[PDB]
This record gives C-alpha cells, structure tokens and sequence, in this order.
RNA sequence: GUAUGUAUUUAUUUUAGAACUAGUUACUAACAUUUUUUUUUUAAAAAAUAAUUAUAUAG
C-alpha cells in the first residue's frame, strides 16, 4: 500500500487498518535500588475501517 | 552528550593535581585506572606518570649542591645520554636532571602537543571555576565518600524498613487497646524446624557450680526485686 | 479537585490523577519513614506530611513535587494530626505526651509548647479558620480541649 | 531476561525567611527500527549509480 496505490483503500470492499504501538505502554519509576523499573498501564489497539 | 575525548594527553591543572593527590590517599598506587576514571581528560598512565614524576614527596626538588653537581657533569661524560640510569644515580627526577645539565652547559609553539606536561609545573586556576570542574569535583567527592558494597548497604536498607514497620505493627496494637480489643503480639515465624524462641527457655543455661558459702536470702531478695518490676512495667509501663 | 495524595505502610507516597490508576509522582527516599497523615497548607504551594520520625517534612502542590522541617515533638507511637492557621502562617500538631506545638510557618521555629488536662496523648488537631488563633485538641482520654 | 528473596488471618481462650523561573550534568531502564564514487568555483557547474531486514541475547 504505497502513495501510487494510495486510493486502493477506498473501493468497496470493506477492510481495517489494524495498528499495534498503543498496545504495551509502560511507565517507569524508581525502585528502593538505584536503578528503575517499568510497570504496565492500559494499551489500545487501533482497528479502524 | 559530551563528544568523545579520543586523545587525552592536556596540561595539568590544579583541580586534577589535587583530586589525584586525594585519590591516590585512599585508592592507593597501585590502583591508576581508578585514579584516572575519577578525573576526566587524563589517562591512567600520564596519572602514573604525575605520580611518579611530580606529585610524589619523595622527589627530590631542590638546588644542586656542589658536589651534585660537579657529580652531573662527571657522570653525564661516562654515560653518554642515558639519563633515566642517572637520574637514578642521583635519586631525582630525569626531568630535573636534563634541565640543570642544559643549564651547566650553558654556561613550544602555541598548537603543539607537549610531551612533558606531566613532569611541568601546574597551572593555577581563574577565581570562580569552570562548570565542568564543578562537576568534576561534585563526582569526586561523591566516589570518594562511599565504602560500601551492595549487600551492606542492602542491610542499612533493610534495618530501617523492619524498624518502621515494627512501630506500625505497635501503634494498631495500641489503637485496638484503647479500644478494648486487646491483640498479642504475633512472633516471628521460624525459617526451619529447630529454630530458637529466646523467651521460652534460658536458652543454654549454665548454672554456677556452688561453692561453701550459702546463697538462700540473697535469692530470695533477687527474686523480690525482679517479680516487682515486672509488676512495674505491667502497671506503669517502665 | 484533579488529584489527590496516599501515604503508606511500605515506606512511599503516591499522587495520582483523579481516575487514572498511574502514580504520577512517588515519592520515596531511603531513609523516609512512612507518615499516617498528610495535609495541604492554605496557599497551595506546598503539603506537608507528619512523618514517623518525629519531624514534619513539606512538598511542592506544583509539578515536580519536591522537598520545612518541623521539629521538636515525639509522636512516634501513634499517628497524629496536624492543622494550619487560617492565614497560612502557623502549623498546630499534637503530641504522645499530651502537649500541642505550635511552629511559624514562614521560618519553622517553635513557638509555643502547650499542655492539656489528661494523661493520655493527643492525636486530632483542628484549627478554626474564620475565629483566628483558636486551636482544638483531643486524644485517647476523651474529653474535648478549646485552646487559645 | 533469569537466579534468589520478600508480602498475602479467619474458625473470638473466661478478668534570615517569603514568592517567580527555566536549562546542564551524571547514573539507570527486556522501553522504543534520512544512501555510495567524486570533481569545479566562491549558492551555482559537472560526472555517477543501483519490486523492498531480525522476536532471535544471560552470570
């Protein structure tokens, strides 16, 4: 799906953008030690048509 | 974020001269690569060669005497150019050495890299400092403070953590005993089968051999003073 | 009215955001102690905690919250409350032995050690804002003390 | 990334201060993917060249 294919995307047939970089997101944070940690929060994945 | 330093051979200035003085007091001679990560913009060997051929007390800096030096000339005509043997012969530094024979027989540019910038004299340093000597000596300090490893400092850590918690564990028992609810103490739990409580049994008692003198009364009277503070703590709370 | 404070037994305070569930700010030292009370002065920059190590330390209310001492008082044992004047002048706090101190805000310095009627200390201490210098104090022996 | 350790009680035992402000250093983090060969002048001139990458690392 390049910029020349660019209107492939909008013929009739249905078809989704599925995206994942929203999906494992962390936080980080300083432990008791001197070094820190990362601790998961909520992700979304990103289907759209 | 700083660019890489690949040649690190500069002029020594006081800051360095003095950081390596009160490195070298506790990481001692032998250790140079720790030395020389202390300081920035000097190597390990040219630390070893500030120590060894200018910061050391036990160089000899001061003017010829007579005999010394009518001993130079004799001694720079029987070996020719071989000067770090004579510096040896005459227990100072070859750089002191070679000066003092130019100056005998007489009677830089700006970009160059100077070679003997460790056996010349310090520069002395603007009145403020430079940032980077700020931190410089801020770091210093901060690896000249700790004598420590890990597992100690873990256990600092630790005596703090199980104290504080200790002071909660008795301020809920307290709360609850001013409300009429009256929770003991829960012991530790035992980390094997035949591990010790030290408040059931004395726990390896040893008794103390009798002798010909009699020890009735006196037992009596410790066995009064002990019962009735108990009964002091209980009641009063010591 | 965005967010809000938590101390805790293990030793660390958390800021979160009204409904986000992500601590935005902890604050954790080594040698921290935990506090069992927190409050938030009248002008807003700053919260102080009644930590239990006998002392008062004070945070930012704004980002980048940071670390004043209020000393003088033992209240190790229990947990015990502290108020403010309704200037933002004075901080109030009580004791174990059945004292309130009161230290000036602008300098930390003690000003004045008062004691109350009953053996038994002293935890909740309140200020009133609108009558000023008016304090009151109560503990574990029940009655209920209007100081000046 | 392992090792390894730590946390998880209910079934009730008798009575000198105040305020404003932004970047510089270190260290840490299994957390994250803008071509090649030159030449020439002091931006412009020349010459050149070819259907698209890994979920894999531990004492």
């Amino acid at each position: 799906l390049n910029s020349s294919n660019y209107a492939e995307l909008f013929n009739n047939d249905i078809k989704l953008f599925v995206d994942d970089t929203n999906v494992y997101r962390v936080t980080v944070h300083k432990t008791f030690e001197g070094n820190v940690a990362t601790k998961a929060i909520n992700g979304c994945i990103f289907t759209l048509n | 974020p700083p660019v890489p330093i690949y040649v690190k051979g500069g002029v020594w200035t006081n800051v360095e001269d003095q950081i390596l003085k009160a490195a070298v007091q506790k990481y001692g001679t032998h250790q140079w690569s720790k030395v020389a990560s202390l300081l920035q913009k000097k190597t390990a060997r040219q630390s070893e060669l500030r120590w060894n051929e200018y910061l050391n007390p036990k160089l000899n800096f001061t003017e010829f005497s007579k005999e010394e030096d009518a001993q130079l000339l004799d001694l720079a005509r029987e070996l020719p150019n071989q000067w770090r043997t004579i510096a040896d012969m005459m227990a100072r530094p070859a750089q002191v050495c070679v000066e003092r024979y130019n100056r005998l027989l007489e009677s830089l540019k700006a970009g160059d890299i100077n070679p003997n910038a460790e056996t010349q004299m310090a520069r002395p340093d603007n009145g403020d400092l430079e940032d980077e000597e700020k931190e410089m000596l801020a770091e210093a300090r901060a690896r000249l403070l700790n004598t420590q490893g890990k597992k100690a400092t873990r256990k600092i850590r630790e005596r703090m953590l199980e104290e504080s918690k200790r002071i909660a564990e008795l301020q809920k028992r307290r709360e609850l005993k001013q409300a009429g609810i009256n929770v003991a103490i829960k012991k530790p739990k035992k980390k094997y089968g035949t591990d010790i409580d030290y408040n059931e049994d004395i726990v390896y008692e040893q008794a103390p051999m009798p002798g010909i003198y009699d020890t009735s009364t006196e037992d009596r009277q410790i066995k009064k003073k002990f019962e009735q503070f108990e009964r002091k703590v209980n009641r009063k709370g010591l | 009215g965005s967010k809000f404070i938590s101390s805790s037994e293990d030793k660390t305070v958390r800021i979160w955001e009204n409904q986000i569930n992500v601590p935005i700010k902890q604050i954790s030292d080594t040698a921290q102690h935990s506090m069992p009370f927190l409050n938030v002065h009248p002008s807003q920059n700053y919260f102080c905690a009644q930590s239990m190590d006998n002392r008062i330390y004070s945070f930012s209310l704004k980002p980048k919250y940071k670390r004043k001492i209020f000393k003088g008082h033992s209240s190790a044992g229990y947990g015990i409350s502290l108020a403010f004047s309704g200037d933002g002048r004075y901080i109030c706090s009580g004791d174990s032995k059945s004292r309130l101190f009161t230290w000036d805000w602008n300098t930390s310095r003690l000003l004045n050690n008062i004691k109350i009627p009953g053996n038994k200390p002293i935890t909740q201490v309140d200020w009133h804002p609108q009558e000023t210098s008016k304090v009151i104090c109560s503990g574990a022996a029940g009655k209920i003390y209007v100081c000046d």
